[PDB]
């Protein structure tokens, strides 16, 4: 097994500026004169898309930017100008000989302007108060860099049990995330309090965004 | 264009066996050789197995996790890559994307669980926004809670709205997938034009379409 | 055009 070492782990690149990953790998992919060394690319929800092979060649209607270096052990890809739909992970991989293998992963992440979330509050719905359950969900939309942090109030008192809490990857778009913090207790707990809250700092704002609920409202 | 199209993932015990196939078109098949990557968040992308083309004797190759469990071949006639896989085990759980001429191109991959765990359906409940609202524009939610395994599609009104749409990946909670979206539409469009969350579970034939209603009091 | 192999594929 030829292993394949990537670094750094992510990355974040203003726009039209340069990204440079690497991938070190644990014995020369070197065979005849050609560095027998492939980059992919994979966005969010999608397969690995094939850039770069032979570590400098690339392959059809991939752009000019996108270009790798490198022989023998050592291997870079380079993206520049770097844009906004080249938000994504890349993989270098090795086909010298069986097993092939691919490198860990770096995600490249595309630096923006600052940007404060749209926060969205949420009741349980009346289909899942009649099952027993009830959620509380907060979006959080829209916003950069990915450093969030969500506190729940219940009548003031905050709470840390149940909240589940999920980023999206980076908008291919506007560079920009989004994120759900979801409140879970059972139907007899949600109607013992009345004053549901949801805190979230971020960076943009030094106090925090609060978007809050009554039950009886 | 080329197309790869996976099929027969899905949920199996630990123990059984599982046929993938991969229909395959816009290059010519008989010589190309095939592969069969899988992807899980512990290990990464993984290589499984190659077969290759007539002209080097249809010969496989396996990665060694899978040597004796894993048989792949091929139709030449119908343009189809098949991996046979047998005595499965929980950490052969993986998305298993099949490609051609070996890395070149990929299809956008199936997905294997494996776990005695059952199959599960989720419940769908619709996230309207907090009684009476008052902004230019309105958000609302699609709660998908509770289903096994992975995964769901979410959509909005059948795809018409993609702007505006925040999916936020699966979390496990209580061993099992809970899932959200928010969707962001100028205040004319709602409540006056009807607004439905659409949501598959392909491992449970589970198909709901939840209209998102505005809370009276 | 594309090798048997595909410009992935080793040498």
């Amino acid at each position: 097994d030829i292993v394949l070492t990537q670094s750094p782990a992510s990355l974040a690149v203003s726009l039209g500026q340069r990204a440079t990953i690497s991938c070190r790998a644990s014995e020369s992919v070197d065979n005849y004169g050609i560095s027998s060394m492939n980059w992919f690319q994979q966005k969010a929800g999608q397969p690995p898309k094939f850039l770069i092979y032979a570590a400098s060649k690339q392959g059809s209607g991939v752009p000019a930017r996108f270009s790798g270096s490198g022989s023998g052990t050592d291997f870079s890809l380079i993206i520049h100008p770097v844009e906004e739909d080249d938000t994504a992970v890349y993989f270098c991989q090795q086909s010298k000989g069986v097993p092939y293998t691919f490198g860990g992963g770096t995600k490249l992440e595309i630096k923006r302007a600052d940007a404060a979330p749209t926060v969205s509050i949420f009741p349980p719905s009346s289909e899942q108060l009649t099952s027993g359950g009830a959620s509380v969900v907060c979006f959080l939309n829209n916003f950069y860099p990915k450093d969030i942090n969500v506190k729940w109030k219940i009548d003031g008192s905050e709470r840390q049990n149940g909240v589940l809490n999920s980023w999206t990857d980076q908008d291919s778009k506007d560079s920009t995330y989004s994120m759900s913090s979801t409140l879970t207790l059972t139907k007899d707990e949600y109607e013992r309090h009345n004053s549901y809250t949801c805190e979230a700092t971020h960076k943009t704002s030094t106090s925090p965004i609060v978007k809050s609920f009554n039950r009886n409202e | 264009e080329v197309k790869l199209e996976e099929s027969g993932g899905g949920l199996v015990q630990p123990g059984g066996s599982m046929k993938l196939s991969c229909a395959a078109s816009g290059f010519t098949f008989s010589d190309a050789w095939m592969d069969w990557v899988r992807q899980s968040p512990e290990k990464g992308l993984e290589w499984v197995a190659e077969i290759r083309n007539k002209v080097n004797n249809h010969a496989t190759n396996y990665a060694e996790s899978v040597k004796g469990r894993f048989t792949i071949s091929r139709d030449d006639s119908r343009s189809v890559v098949y991996l046979q896989m047998n005595n499965l085990k929980p950490e052969d759980t993986g998305i298993y994307y099949c490609t051609g001429l070996t890395f070149d191109y990929w299809g956008q991959g199936t997905t294997l669980t494996v776990s005695s765990a059952k199959t599960t359906a989720p419940s769908v409940y619709p996230l309207a926004p907090v009684c009476g609202g008052t902004g230019s524009s309105v958000t609302l939610g699609c709660l998908v809670k509770g289903y096994f395994p992975e995964p769901v599609t979410l959509t909005w009104n059948s795809g018409s709205l993609s702007s505006g749409v925040h999916t936020f990946p699966a979390l496990l909670l209580s061993g099992l997938y809970t899932l959200s979206s928010s969707v962001t539409v100028t205040s004319n469009t709602w409540p006056s034009q009807t607004i439905t969350c659409n949501v598959a579970h392909p491992a449970s034939s589970t198909k709901v379409d939840k209209k998102i209603e505005p809370r009276g009091p | 055009p594309p090798g048997a192999r595909g410009l992935t594929g080793r040498p």
